[PDB]
């Protein structure tokens, strides 16, 4: 579990590397990602207790990025569901893995 | 009694080397630069 | 957990260090820097010489008590020099 | 002018020595630096428990071939008298140590050595001589006058 | 006892080696190992320290009269890199229960 | 080959053995001696996190293909560098375009 | 090779109020043989009960194997049980006979 | 007393010499070989021939396992044990001072930023 | 993949990074403790009678004989103390016999805790015994398996046949171990229930603290005690959670003192400061409550007080300082808290204990609770310890005791001296050794607590020791070198000039020694004996010095802590007396030695040294040195450290203007480090300036001033805060010595430069800053 968490906070931490004054909402998840480190146990159960009951989230922020000629959505969540989806995430793809899940043939794969 | 394992294994003088983890190297920033591995001089 | 210890005055000059430097020990307060300290070689003694008569570091200058309390007696009880409710090292 | 000095030296092991480094007692027979069990390299070999290599023993006792228990060999094995040995024997004529069985890599093989037990031990109701491997394969007999049981060995297949 | 975090003050402040205080001597390869046990001999203590080198000859104080000996070995080795691993390796051992203590002459 | 042959002289391998081939090979062979190479062994699918990383941050990240971490580093442009100072004249000929001889420095050795 | 801090107790809790001791001593049976197995039949208590082994290591390879280890629909706590705290309920007394025995019968 | 003096003199030369390191004192006597390879060549380049043979290849001693790596290098002696007994300070020294490396690139990459 | 897989914690990485484990294999035996006249010769045959009937004990005796002494002022309170010591209730009965055979005479001319020792040692002789004759693994008993686990539990056989397969288990490890066996899954479809600590909040239980708390995650709930203990979950709250939860829970279960009792608090706390997983926080924070609820419960705390006290006792040796200053403070409070005679009754046991460990940790204890109660009271205690005739490792104790409660007590020993003298003097000449060793060490610490006063109450020590100077091999020789040591001092210009004499010619020969111990001692030896008064300076030059600097001075030595200060101060008082250009003569080439530390050293002792005799002594090409070698060091610096700063600055000033033929040298490196590499250094040279200022000024260079005046003012735009302060405190030093008018950055220029820096957050700058603005807007 520990692996997990530790793998999802620096992914989710990896976006903010350069890290500029940022703002107050990325501040909070800076702070709440900091957070994480110290307290590993405390997180991966209030993780698991979200993963067990709540139905209900908070409103997704959207922008479009600009290529100049397909735009891409941009989602934006508040920080603690988006630890919690991410530990769940590396948790996701680490069984399928072990449980060969996805044959072969599907190929945006670590491999190559 | 020697202390003995299965095959060999590797040493160690490496065995610990390059950091951890890590990841990459930013969301792909301009600011970073970072091209070169080791200075000039 | 922080007390005077309040053993006999001698005549051994008191000690303060950076930290403490101007403050009147008892009214806690810089004014007017009058008359001079004594406490016992008991409670300075030794690793004390120069020691600071509450932190614990060396001593660069001696404490002057202030007027307030010289009206009011007070520096004429045992020797103010706080003693921790352990050791004083 | 018989005995110059009564101590002068050794140059010899020291009981604390060879104790410490194996106890269970002090034990012989230290695995050498080949052994594996045999379930990984039958992973190394990409079997599963159905094609896997699984070594099954076999019990006769030697008055009547008419299993007092089946042993996996998969999960060394020190065969001796009773606590120390982990294989047991009720056999009243093993020593303390009598054998041991090692799997060993040459491939994952079976191998038998004797730790020298004062009656010895027949295999194929032919004796081997101490302190070497023997390799076993299928279907040879172990018997540890003293000869109270009988043994077999058996791979796992059919 | 001492050794060993004298070691880690070496470490931990980046002594960075020739400054090292095996270069104290320079001269010397005869080790002491003290705190020994009694049951030990030439041979074993010959078998446990030709690890880190090969050891020349060692006297091992043993009581005269008694022929026990009194718990400690001077060591010679052929190599002073030896030495210098032995010391700064080996110590802080457990034999027979009791830990070893070994240091230069 | 050299696993099986330190296997057979049950001498482990050192690290000149591995000189050779150090920097080669398209995991990029050193990535395997990571100090936390632990925790990378548990995590899966970071190459198609790379790729859904722009939706969920707002930056266009180049490298999304690969990561250092897995692959290793695929390229060394340490060259690059030197021949580039060689092809404008050497030291000399690059700082002759500088105010550098107004320094009066003594040398460009120690330029910082 | 150890931690010292484990113990041949453990505590094992998210248990069943209707479980029965014939799975427990199966289940548990694996790794070595029973010293013995208490279980809360008190009202704060209940679900949750003591497993003691002849050996540490029993305990060990248990708690390697057995952690988060499943029965019905529930995921067990499994821990090493500490030591000292609430003891003295007993004493330590009785020691009188059975020392003279062994320095009866060995004589030593 | 001539003999008698020399058993305890001569023993002075005999553990003097043995004193310091055996080891230590033959690669001090290889540096001398290198005087007398200055003798003759006093500029050596490439071909000449101590470097061709040179190129051209590219007592008991102890048999068993392997002995873990020392900081200098030295296997152990005919009868050693075949055991490790250490306190491992040489593995977490040589793997620290490993690490060292790692930190003073990683120390770099922040610089051009 | 397989390879990759071949190939195949951070967060215990930066979970370790908080607290530690920070002890030594010694120390974790922590972890095995479980909770809890003539006839009066006579006469004291007759009451080794009566007390031995009420077996052997030879404490309790010697202390009831205590009070003779002082005969006639006996009284009542040998009662009361002893009514502790025995059964209360046998008390009452022994004491009044004991008051009618005296003054009839006059006139004509607990036990179950000590029970339990004997009992351990005695097993410990069986097992021991037995081996010998042939650990916690060792199989038990009914009874032992109801004294661990708590109440409310029960024994299960499920049948007589599973009890049969666990008892075929063992034979069956091996044997169905090897079997068939294997497990497997199937892919099908598929209610999870689960504890956290809800009620409100209730903030967040670690996995293993669930062990402790698991009592308050049921929900089970409003139906006595048992909600006392489930109310004083209180705690949990206390050890984790937000800091404002911390402190309103430490208030509301201070108040609730009184109400509660000490014994529920203790069961419940106990267990927790006791456990395995603690942290530091947690501890101090443990210890805190324990504190604060002891402040109040004064009577009732009787039968906890060696249950305290066993935890307690480790926090006396620790590395922490904060933790053994705490740990004397709440020691004091129970000791004073509790009664004389409980602490006293309650500790016994623990003297004569195997481990030595818990020996040790209550000497110190028995030191805390006679820095509480005082040293007369608990006198007759330790002068009956000390005589104790059945075993030396008591008297061992006792003396150790006797050193803590010298170094504790400190300067305040000096009343009691001469009994305290009169108690241990026996043990000097005792057959065993430790006692001996330890005995004339515990009188060094008086004697250094002793200093100068109270000579004569030492005196019939010496007569034994220095004739044991003569015949000693190994620890106990240098540790009489310790005690005669501290002596000397305190001894007549006379009679320690032949004493001293004496002591000079071991002191020689025993420079040599490997142990660092051996070393230490002969160390501050060699100051109070070569610094005395009464001593020659030619017979220290010639003997001492040369294997003084030889053997001392060398690279194992300075790398040390202890040993670096100590060599410091010896080294510092032998210039006191042989002068200063010999030894600063001597170690000046050491200035350019390879490693810090012992640079560090060499460098911080000529500090000193021209602090106290200063720089008047010395001669000219020793000075060349001087300056040079302290600009090399200086060149180098590995760490940042005021040692080699104050050291140049003290240095300069005892030269004075001695050193002017040198400031260009100075000041050249000065500007050519204040450029390097920024942030190491540039805070360094300005410092240096800084401190240099007065001595560039009175010399009157005037240019080096206008140098230092608008080279410094231009870095004032210096974006690294750390080296901006230094600047300006350069600057602030210039200020100080030439005057306004005379600025050569005429101040019109520099105050408004100045003016708006005052953003600057970090500290130094702004402090460095204001103050400069202050100097010269004064
Ligand atoms: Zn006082
Ligand atoms: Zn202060
Ligand atoms: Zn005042």
């Amino acid at each position: 579990d520990t692996k997990l968490l530790i793998l999802a906070l620096e992914r989710l931490k990896e976006a903010y590397s350069v890290k500029s004054r940022l703002n107050q909402s990325q501040r909070e998840e800076l702070g709440l990602i900091e957070q994480a480190y110290d307290n590993p146990h405390e997180a991966l159960s209030r993780i698991k207790r979200h993963l067990l009951t709540q139905r209900a989230f908070k409103e997704v922020g959207i922008e479009f990025m600009d290529l100049y000629s397909h735009l891409v959505p941009v989602y934006d969540v508040e920080p603690l569901e988006k630890i919690t989806d991410a530990y769940l995430d590396q948790y996701l793809w680490y069984e399928a893995d072990k449980r060969r899940l996805f044959p072969p043939w599907i190929k945006p794969a670590d491999t190559e | 009694n020697p202390r003995t394992s299965n095959e060999v294994q590797y040493d160690q003088r490496l065995f610990n080397q390059s950091k951890g983890m890590d990841s990459g190297f930013a969301g792909g920033e301009d600011e970073i630069y970072n091209v070169y591995d080791q200075a000039w001089r | 957990d922080l007390i005077f210890c309040r053993k006999q005055a001698g005549v051994a000059i008191g000690r303060l260090c950076e930290k403490c430097d101007g403050k009147c020990v008892i009214c806690d307060s810089y004014v007017r820097p009058c008359t001079l300290v004594r406490i016992c070689d008991e409670c300075n003694y030794g690793s004390y010489q120069g020691r600071c008569v509450i932190c614990g570091g060396p001593g660069v200058s001696d404490a002057y008590y202030c007027k307030e309390c010289t009206i009011q007696e007070k520096d004429r009880d045992g020797c103010p020099k706080i003693v921790n409710l352990g050791s004083s090292k | 002018n018989l005995q110059a000095q009564e101590e002068e030296r050794e140059f010899y092991n020291a009981r604390r020595r060879e104790h410490r480094q194996r106890n269970d007692p002090g034990g012989n027979n230290k695995e050498k630096e080949v052994p594996a069990k045999e379930k990984p390299s039958f992973e190394l070999s990409g079997a599963l428990l159905e094609d896997t290599n699984t070594f099954r023993g076999v019990v006769i006792k030697y008055s009547e071939p008419p299993r007092w228990r089946l042993y996996p060999f998969k999960n060394a094995y020190l065969l001796g008298r009773h606590p120390i040995d982990h294989p047991s024997c009720s056999k009243q004529h093993a020593v303390f140590q009598y054998r041991l069985v090692e799997y060993t890599r040459a491939r994952v093989k079976p191998y038998i050595i004797d730790l020298g037990s004062g009656n010895g031990t027949f295999l194929n109701n032919k004796r081997i001589e101490p302190q070497r491997y023997y390799e076993l394969k299928e279907k040879d007999v172990l018997k540890f006058k003293d000869d109270e049981d009988e043994e077999e060995e058996e791979e796992v297949s059919d | 006892k001492l050794i060993n975090e004298l070691n880690e003050r070496e470490v931990q402040l980046g002594v960075a080696d020739k400054v090292s205080w095996h270069s104290e001597y320079k001269d010397s390869a005869w080790i002491f190992l003290g705190g020994l046990p009694y049951e030990l001999t030439e041979g074993d203590i010959i078998c446990v320290f030709s690890q880190y080198g090969e050891i020349v000859n060692i006297n091992l104080v043993r009581d005269k009269k008694t022929g026990k000996s009194k718990g400690f070995c001077f060591l010679c080795y052929e190599d002073q890199r030896s030495t210098i691993l032995a010391v700064d390796n080996f110590n802080g051992i457990k034999i027979k229960g009791r830990t070893i203590r070994v240091d230069h002459v | 080959l050299k696993r099986q042959e330190a296997i057979a002289q049950n001498r482990r391998l050192t690290l000149e053995d591995l000189e050779d081939s150090w920097d080669r090979g398209i995991p990029r062979i050193n990535t395997l001696f990571q100090k936390d190479r632990h925790t990378l062994a548990y995590d899966k699918g970071w190459r198609v996190r790379t790729d859904f990383k722009q939706y969920q941050v707002l930056k266009q990240n180049p490298f999304w293909w690969t990561h250092q971490r897995h692959d290793g580093k695929l390229w060394n442009l340490n060259n690059y560098r030197t021949d580039m100072i060689q092809a404008l004249g050497g030291v000399e000929g690059i700082l002759e375009h500088t105010l550098f001889k107004g320094t009066y420095f003594p040398t460009w050795e120690g330029l910082f | 090779r150890l931690p010292p801090e484990v113990n041949r107790i453990l505590y094992i809790r998210n248990l069943p109020y209707k479980i029965t001791a014939e799975e427990m001593y199966d289940i548990f049976g694996k790794y070595g043989p029973i010293r013995q197995i208490r279980v809360g039949n008190t009202p704060e208590t209940r679900g949750t009960a003591y497993v003691v082994y002849e050996d540490i290591f029993d305990a060990k390879n248990a708690c390697d194997h057995l952690s988060g280890f499943n029965v019905c629909n529930r995921y067990l706590v499994v821990l090493y049980y500490n030591a000292n705290r609430a003891f003295q309920k007993m004493d330590t007394k009785k020691k009188e006979e059975q020392l003279k025995l062994l320095k009866e019968k060995y004589g030593i | 007393q001539r003999r008698k003096a020399e058993k305890d003199s001569e023993r002075d030369e005999l553990y003097a010499q043995w004193g310091k390191g055996l080891a230590q004192s033959r690669q001090q006597q290889q540096n001398v070989e290198d005087a007398m390879k200055e003798m003759q060549k006093p500029l050596a380049r490439y071909i000449d021939d101590e470097d061709l043979d040179r190129m051209l290849r590219e007592r008991p001693r102890y048999s068993g396992p392997a002995p873990p790596p020392n900081r200098f290098n030295i296997w152990p002696g005919y009868r050693w044990d075949g055991v490790d007994r250490s306190n491992g300070f040489e593995q977490k020294r040589f793997a620290r001072l490993a690490s060292k490396k790692a930190v003073e690139e990683l120390a770099y990459k922040w610089s051009v930023e | 993949p397989g390879y990759h897989a071949p190939v195949a914690d951070p967060f215990a990485e930066h979970r370790p990074p908080k607290i530690a484990d920070r002890e030594d294999e010694y120390k974790k035996h922590r972890r095995t403790m479980i909770i809890s006249a003539e006839k009066a010769k006579a006469g004291e045959l007759k009451v080794v009678n009566g007390a031995a009937a009420s077996d052997q004990t030879p404490g309790a005796t010697p202390k009831k004989l205590s009070s003779w002494d002082q005969a006639e002022t006996p009284g009542h309170t040998p009662s009361l103390r002893w009514d502790e010591t025995p059964g209360r209730a046998k008390g009452s009965e022994t004491p009044g016999a004991t008051p009618g055979s005296k003054i009839w005479d006059p006139t004509p001319s607990a036990e179950t805790p000590r029970t339990d020792r004997g009992g351990d040692s005695i097993g410990e002789t069986p097992t021991p015994g037995a081996s010998k004759r042939k650990e916690r693994n060792r199989p038990l008993s009914d009874e032992e398996l109801d004294a661990m686990f708590p109440e409310g539990y029960k024994v299960l056989p499920p049948p007589a046949g599973y009890v049969p397969i666990r008892t075929p288990a063992r034979k069956l490890t091996a044997t169905p171990t090897p079997l068939g066996g294997m497990t497997g899954f199937h892919m099908q479809t598929e209610m999870k229930s689960v504890n956290d600590q809800p009620s409100g909040n209730l903030p967040f239980l670690k996995p293993d603290d669930i062990q402790y708390f698991d009592k308050l995650l049921v929900d089970v709930d409003e139906s006595e005690e048992q909600k006392e203990r489930k109310i004083m979950k209180l705690l949990l709250k206390i050890k984790n959670g937000t800091p404002p939860m911390r402190k309103a829970a430490l208030r509301q279960i201070t108040d609730k003192a009184r109400e509660f009792g000490a014994g529920p608090l203790f069961n419940q706390i106990l267990p927790l400061l006791m456990s395995p997983t603690l942290e530091d926080q947690e501890r101090h924070l443990l210890v805190k409550v324990i504190d604060r609820i002891l402040y109040k419960l004064d009577d009732l705390v009787r039968p906890y007080v060696h249950k305290i006290l066993v935890v307690i006792e480790p926090l006396l040796i620790d590395e922490d300082y904060y933790a053994r200053v705490e740990g004397r403070e709440i020691i004091s409070n129970l000791a004073k808290a509790a009664g004389l005679a409980t602490m006293i009754s309650t500790m016994r046991p623990d003297i004569d204990n195997m481990d030595e460990y818990v020996r040790n940790t209550t000497a110190r204890a028995f030191a805390v609770v006679a820095s509480a109660l005082g040293i007369p009271s608990l006198l007759p205690f330790l002068k009956a310890v000390c005589k104790s005739k059945k075993s030396w490792q008591a008297r061992h104790t006792g003396i150790k005791i006797v050193q803590q409660i010298a170094i504790l007590m400190g300067c305040a020993i000096l009343p009691h001296l001469r009994s305290l003298v009169e108690i241990i003097e026996h043990g000097l000449v005792d057959e065993q050794q430790k006692v001996r060793t330890i005995s004339a060490l515990a009188i060094a610490a008086l004697a250094e607590a002793a200093t100068p006063y109270g000579i004569e109450s030492f005196d019939s020590v010496l007569k034994p020791l220095w004739k044991g100077i003569r015949q000693h091999r190994g620890k106990g020789l240098a540790a009489f070198l310790k005690a005669i040591g501290y002596l000397i001092p305190l001894m007549d210009a006379e009679y320690a000039n032949y004493y001293t004499r004496e002591v000079m010619l071991i002191l020689i020969r025993e420079f040599q020694s490997p142990d660092e111990e051996m070393k230490k001692i002969v160390l501050k030896v060699v100051k109070q004996c070569c610094g005395t008064d009464g001593v020659e300076a030619n017979y220290i030059k010639t003997e001492i010095l040369p294997p003084f600097f030889k053997h001392f001075w060398q690279h194992r030595m300075a790398l040390d802590r202890r040993n670096y200060r100590q060599l410091v101060d010896t080294t510092v008082e032998l210039a006191n007396k042989v002068g200063a250009a010999e030894i600063i003569s001597r170690i000046v080439d050491d200035l350019k030695d390879e490693a810090e530390q012992y640079r560090k050293m060499v460098m911080e002792t000529i500090e000193k040294i021209m602090g106290n005799l200063g720089a008047a002594d010395i001669d000219h090409k020793l000075e060349e040195q001087l300056i040079d070698g302290i600009l090399y060091a200086f060149q180098e610096q590995t760490t940042e450290d005021s040692v080699m700063l104050n050291g140049f600055g003290t240095v300069v000033n005892a030269l004075g203007k001695r050193v002017k033929p040198y400031l260009p040298q100075i000041c050249g490196t000065v500007l050519w480090r204040l450029n390097n590499k920024s942030a190491k250094v540039r805070q360094q040279a300005a410092d240096l300036i800084s401190r240099t200022a007065v001595v560039m000024k009175t010399c009157q260079e005037e240019k080096l001033m206008g140098h230092l005046g608008v080279v410094l003012y231009e870095y004032l735009g210096e974006e690294y805060p750390e080296v901006l302060g230094s600047i300006l405190g350069a600057l602030k030093a210039i200020v100080n010595v030439i005057g306004m008018h005379k600025m050569t950055p005429p101040i019109k220029d520099l105050l408004p430069r100045l003016t708006p820096i005052l953003k600057n957050r970090h500290e130094k700058v702004q402090e460095n800053c204001i103050d400069l603005v202050g100097r010269i807007a004064d």
